[PDB]
């Protein structure tokens, strides 16, 4: 099988671990602990071939911000994460996308855009200033929501397949 | 701070936070569960070249420490693969029709390739 690093970033409280834990164990975590540094490996089937994601958590506070130059070097791809009820947090994944390319040192990052907290109606953020931002990027656009599981495996088998290629 | 480093089985870690008479088995217990584990079927060491600590130990006795959770001796790992079922198979998380799909040929699990993400992550009989 092909194994692949998977990293979750994002503003604190935006659902990544929300988004990661639904999709290995299908449960909704409504509860808020704060990540510090979480990893997950699971087993996954994507277009027919065995994937072997290698999930990590990070945190999303600005106390542990050094780790981010440690793992957007390690990570093959990366899930930026963001909640659409939450305008600070939308300005707050464009300078982590900004920040994985000048560490990776390339245009060409894989990288997918996500919205999440979409069941919510207290919505802020357009998904037209989200696909701006992700557009002027080149990498895709998921609106996902981690309570309802829409479109979160859609979010990471996106990224997957933008890692295969390359 | 009050948080525990602790390694956790097939290649995976986490960052406890640690509350005054909480527990070290129920410390631990939602990062072994939504990895698809069980506390009372792992050991809990904590480096030193480890020493062996009871489940019961008190989660504040080894603030700042760095821990590991190992497999007691005598499996893990799936080893999915393509099989189109001719025996009248369904599937074993939908329960509904399965003739194109995969399965682990080690713990004898079948499901759709949509119905992957909920098999159980730990996979036994090696
Ligand atoms: N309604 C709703 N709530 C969500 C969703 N995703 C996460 N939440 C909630 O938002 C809170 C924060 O979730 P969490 O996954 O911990 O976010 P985080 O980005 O991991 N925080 P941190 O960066 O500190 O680790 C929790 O109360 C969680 O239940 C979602 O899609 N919808
Ligand atoms: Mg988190
Ligand atoms: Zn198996
Ligand atoms: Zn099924």
């Amino acid at each position: 099988m092909t194994e692949y690093k998977l990293v979750v970033v994002g503003a604190g409280g935006v659902g990544k671990s929300a988004l990661t834990i639904q999709l290995i164990q299908n449960h909704f975590v409504d509860e808020y602990d704060p990540t510090i540094e979480d990893s997950y490996r699971k087993q996954v089937v994507i277009d027919g071939e065995t994937c072997l994601l290698d999930i990590l958590d990070t945190a999303g506070q600005e106390e542990y911000s050094a780790m981010r130059d440690q793992y957007m070097r390690t990570g093959e791809g990366f899930l930026c994460v963001f909640a659409i009820n939450n305008t600070k947090s939308f300005e707050d994944i464009h300078q982590y996308c900004e920040q994985i390319k000048r560490v990776k040192d390339s245009d060409d990052v894989p990288m997918v855009l996500v919205g999440n907290k979409c069941d919510l109606a207290a919505r802020t953020v357009e998904s037209r200033q989200a696909q701006d931002l992700a557009r002027s990027y080149g990498i895709p656009y998921i609106e996902t929501s981690a309570k309802t599981r829409q479109g979160v495996e859609d979010a990471f088998y996106t990224l997957v397949r933008e890692i295969r290629q390359h | 701070s009050n948080t525990i480093r602790v390694f956790l089985p097939n290649k995976q870690r986490t960052v406890v936070n640690v509350r005054n008479g909480m527990s070290l088995h129920d410390c631990l217990m939602k990062a072994l569960k939504v990895r698809g584990l069980q506390p009372e079927c792992c050991a809990v060491f904590r480096l030193l070249k480890k020493a062996r600590l009871d489940w019961n130990t008190d989660a504040a006795s080894l603030i700042g420490e760095e821990l590991q959770v190992d497999f007691l001796d005598h499996l893990t790992t799936h080893n999915f693969a393509r099989k189109t079922f001719l025996k009248l198979a369904f599937c074993d998380i939908c329960q509904k029709f399965l003739l194109n799909g995969f399965r682990c040929q080690t713990c004898g699990y079948k499901f759709h390739e949509h119905c992957s993400t909920k098999v159980p992550t730990m996979c036994v009989d090696w």
